């Protein structure tokens, strides 16, 4: 309570909220009055009158099981008018980032927000009114003297306040680890439990001087500690149990809940997949829309359910050993990883399944997975791990030598875990002797959406295909598709499309486009392909003849 | 007793609101040591979340001096800051710096820490130190002094800097010094050992009031080259015609009439076509034109500089600097000399620093880079290899190599 307040402002040019009070049942009014009275006695709020013009609605909501009433003030209007804040909560602590400690305590502070005073000049804005019953009186108005729940600035101002209060204790006790998450304090030490407990109550006393209680109901002295959704044992940690929906009939929203639970489970349960279930979310139009599970989605769900049946634990971090990250490929652009220091003793797991780009290959996605894990490792442990990757050094070598963008992966060892990541074809750097040469071209009418794709060859072959509902870029892709379709196992192709050349040169193995996908399929089945470019409309060789033909 | 210079953001622009990225343990520890010391010396002040601005902070270790250097990426702030062309506090660029045997670059950033910053502008300088595993919330500071990395600090300190160097510059008229950001570039035509010493002298003089060696004289333009063969295949000629057809939007009077007609018909790419004597003449003229710089290209100080880089393999990197498309002011080739040859990203980051350093020397400012790299690959690693106290503007391009024009 005696912390200095943090000054806060409205946004420039804006006044406080002036929102009418929704009428309310006397039962709610009576409960609001009771609660408000207690808060007033405790000094959290003060009575104000009608000469303050601001207002925010107050609602009354029921308790978890007691039937006790709960006061909510809907500050949506005040929040839009309150200045922005730079948030200081940069991330979420993760149990795999903890080192083993000899003595551990988890504590909370009680009434955290209501222990921090609010800027005196800002208080008028937090005005709310308890209505009379059917307007018997205008009603009773209060304003906040402390950080309100539901105000945009409360979390940051509390977090900063608590950092300032713990700063003296941290400096004086540098071999005591304090994880501070909002009002929740994890405290680990290498002290004997007698001396550790002494230090705990020194800490409690320090918080009490500054107006922070530490109620015993929230003081945990024995493992397993309940912390940040986990269970901390001395040697190992556990996610609190995850229960998945078990519907007969699934809506979009049900699926969204399921994928979410699975993502959360994937931090420790290896091999979780959500691609087929998430596919169900595409192109839907209501949260209430019933969605039948595809066969793939059902198999994916059952696979995950198997994985969940078995118990799992993570272990804690030992800084004197290396971090090792191992990735397996799961198919359809899905990846799963484990992070460990000793074999079969995971710190945590994870998955990477994002589709970046219309056109890509497994080597790029593996590179993205490496980058994701590398970022997560710096967040959690402040360093980057060594990688074990299911890709040969020859494959990686062929990739970064031929691919034109700069690329890199840090120190990694090949691990033989099929399926391995590979390039699925490689364009020839020189024209192939003995191969037929195809001059391809496609053109579309911007206005009509009609076009043609075709080719002419050094062996006297030629073909033109009419296309409907197409584009310029598709007719060019279509032209190459035709050349691959009608040619042998070795072929030289000459296009004037920088677009089509650019896609294919990057050796994609998958695409959101069915046409590109077909082309990839074709490329994989050839023995050798050389793909060359010429500028259009310069009357050059075969290109001129083929351009002439599509016309 | 010092008076601050009133400073404004540009009209209609707010301060920077850029999020801090994750930092390694050793960079966090370095920043916490540096920032508590700076807080003690009053150069920065601990702030809270009621200040809504932020700028990323990280650290770097130069290769020859292995203490950590704090680096606040004020690119966003600098873009939003008032021009000092208008308060007449800008710094002219001396031609002739590029004509010197050697140029030595000195980190002169600390000198800014003796001049207070306008009280109403400090909130825009906020930065946040992260914590390993988010054990604690971020810790926020703002500057009370001219901050390093801010474009305004050289402008405001400009009057003071000129006084400090007046004796050195009158004692040494042939030395040329240009100040860019936190850096002082010193150039001379003296032989290395002597040049160095006068650098030492300068260092001492600077210390009293309160490097990297470059040889611009040996940066060389790498022009477009046409292959030379005796037997030419249809594909060779096609590749040749497409290259010259592209070079014709840069150079004047390049023809492909003669080489192109050699390709009439629908021919196998492997078929060798002998050169007409006329096409051999066409090739000759084009070769000669490609040989000498383009006529009509001059630097415009009111326009931004742009740099493109292409990976060529085996440690080689081509680049072009221009202001308008196809009107290159400089084309070059960067080569890695480390010996490891293993890391594309480190090479590109060293290429970017070297190209930017040349622009500072030549034109007095860095270009905006078009980087041949995935945004996410660059952002995963580049700070591991950065060694400049400035950071240039950049964007990410995925441009497949149509013709390998520059190699
Ligand atoms: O690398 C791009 C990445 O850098 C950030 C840092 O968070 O900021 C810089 O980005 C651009 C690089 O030129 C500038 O436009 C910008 O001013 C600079 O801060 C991110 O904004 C960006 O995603």
């Amino acid at each position: 309570s005696p912390i200095e307040t943090v000054p806060v402002k409205l946004k420039p040019g804006m006044d406080g909220p002036k929102v009418k009070q929704w009428p309310l049942t006397e039962e709610k009014i009576k409960a609001l009055v009771e609660i408000c009275t207690e808060m007033e006695k405790e000094g959290k709020i003060s009575k104000i009158g009608p000469e303050n013009p601001y207002n925010t609605p107050v609602f009354a909501i029921k308790k978890k099981d007691s039937t006790k009433w709960r006061k909510l003030v809907d500050f949506r209007e005040l929040n839009k008018r309150t200045q922005d804040f730079w948030e200081v909560q940069l991330g979420i602590p993760h149990p795999a980032g903890l080192k083993q400690k000899k003595s551990v305590t988890v504590l909370d502070v009680g009434d955290a927000y209501f222990s921090v005073p609010l800027d005196k000049d800002f208080r008028k804005y937090t005005a709310f009114t308890i209505p009379s019953i059917n307007n018997e009186t205008p009603g009773i108005r209060y304003q906040y003297n402390v950080l309100p729940m539901g105000w945009k600035g409360s979390p940051a101002i509390f977090q900063s306040s608590m950092t300032k209060i713990l700063e003296p204790f941290r400096k004086q006790n540098p071999d005591i680890v304090i994880y501070q998450y909002m009002d929740d304090l994890y405290v680990g030490s290498d002290l004997e439990i007698g001396q550790h407990r002494t230090k705990i109550e020194e800490l409690r006393q320090h918080l009490l001087r500054w107006g922070f209680t530490t109620p015993d109901k929230k003081h945990q002295k024995e493992p397993p500690f309940l912390w940040m959704g986990y269970e901390l044992h001395p040697d190992k940690w556990t996610v609190q149990p995850i229960v998945l929906p078990e519907k007969d009939s699934w809506t979009v929203n049900d699926i969204q809940k399921l994928v979410g639970k699975l993502n959360w489970a994937s931090q420790i349960y290896a091999g979780i997949k959500v691609r087929q279930l998430s596919k169900l979310l595409r192109g839907t139009k209501a949260l209430t829309e019933v969605v039948p599970l595809t066969e793939e989605a059902e198999l994916e769900l059952a696979e995950n359910r198997e994985i969940l049946k078995e118990p799992v634990h993570g272990v804690y971090y030992d800084p004197s050993k290396d971090l090792i990250a191992e990735i397996q490929k799961q198919g359809q652009g899905q990846w799963t990883y484990q992070i460990y220091q000793e074999p079969f003793k995971n710190l945590k797991t994870g998955k990477y399944a994002r589709m970046k780009g219309a056109h890509t290959n497994d080597v790029k996605q593996l590179t993205e997975a490496v980058q994701k894990i590398a970022t997560e490792s710096i967040v959690i442990w402040g360093k980057t791990p060594k990688f074990k990757l299911p890709i040969q050094k020859e494959t990686w070598e062929a990739w970064w030598t031929e691919y034109w963008q700069a690329t890199w992966i840090p120190e990694w060892e090949f691990v033989n875990t099929p399926p391995l990541v590979k390039l699925w074809y490689q364009l020839e750097k020189e024209p192939i002797i003995g191969a037929e040469t195809f001059y391809v071209d496609g053109a579309a009418n911007r206005e009509t959406k009609l076009g043609k794709a075709g080719y002419v060859t050094d062996r006297g072959r030629q073909k033109v295909v009419p296309l409907t509902d197409t584009t310029n870029q598709k007719t060019e892709l279509q032209a190459i598709h035709l050349a691959l379709q009608d040619s042998g196992l070795e072929v030289n192709i000459v296009t004037d499309s920088q677009y089509a050349l650019g896609i294919i040169q990057a050796q994609p193995d998958k695409s959101e486009s069915e046409l590109v996908s077909q082309i990839i399929e074709q490329l994989i089945k050839k023995e050798k392909v050389y793909l060359a470019w010429v500028p259009a409309h310069k009357g050059i060789g075969g290109n001129e003849q083929v351009d002439k033909l599509v016309s | 007793p010092i008076e601050t210079v009133p400073v404004k953001l540009k009209p209609g622009m707010d301060g920077p609101k850029v999020k801090q990225w994750p930092l390694t343990e050793e960079k966090i520890k370095a920043l916490v040591e540096i920032c508590t010391e700076m807080e003690k010396e009053g150069k920065i002040s601990k702030i809270g979340p009621e200040n809504p601005y932020n700028t990323p902070v990280f650290a770097i270790k130069k290769k020859d001096s292995t203490k950590w250097r704090k680096l606040v990426d004020f690119r966003e702030l600098n873009k939003r800051t008032q021009d000092f062309w208008e308060v007449q506090l800008g710094i002219p660029h001396p031609a002739g710096l590029k004509q010197k045997k050697s140029v030595t670059v000195l980190d002169v950033g600390d000198a800014y820490f003796s001049v207070p910053l306008d009280k109403d502008f400090r909130k825009y300088t906020a930065f946040t130190i992260p914590s390993i595993n988010n054990e604690t919330p971020g810790i926020r500071y703002q500057y009370n002094v001219l901050p390093q990395g801010w474009k305004g600090s050289p402008a405001i300190f400009q009057s003071s800097m000129t006084k400090i160097l007046e004796p050195f510059r009158k004692q040494n008229p042939d030395i040329v010094i240009y100040q860019y950001m936190d850096d002082l570039y010193v150039g001379s035509d003296l032989e290395i050992g002597q040049h160095r010493t006068k650098i030492e002298e300068l260092r001492q003089h600077l210390l009293r009031w309160g490097g990297y060696e470059l040889h611009p004289d040996k940066w060389t333009v790498q022009p477009i080259v046409l292959p030379e063969k005796d037997s030419w295949t249809v594909n060779d000629i096609q590749k040749l015609v497409g290259k010259l057809n592209w070079a014709s939007q840069i150079y004047a009077g390049i023809k492909v009439r003669q080489l192109s007609k050699l390709l009439r018909g629908t021919k196998a790419l492997t078929e060798v076509v002998p050169l007409t004597e006329e096409a051999e003449l066409e090739l000759a003229e084009n070769r000669e034109i490609l040989k000498e710089p383009v006529h009509g290209v001059y630097y415009d100080p009111s326009k931004d500089l742009i740099a493109e880089i292409q990976k060529q393999g085996q440690g080689q990197w081509t680049y072009q600097i221009y202001q308008e498309p196809f009107k290159n002011l400089k084309t070059g080739k960067y080569a890695r000399m480390k010996g490891a040859h293993t890391n594309d990203v480190k090479q590109l980051t060293e290429a970017v620093q070297k190209i930017a350093t040349e622009s500072i020397v030549i034109w007095g400012k860095t270009p905006k880079f078009k980087l041949p790299i995935q945004k996410e690959t660059w952002e995963a690693w580049w700070t591991e290899y950065w060694q400049a106290t400035w950071i240039p503007e950049w964007e990410f391009v995925n441009t497949p190599p149509l013709v390998k024009l520059w190699y």
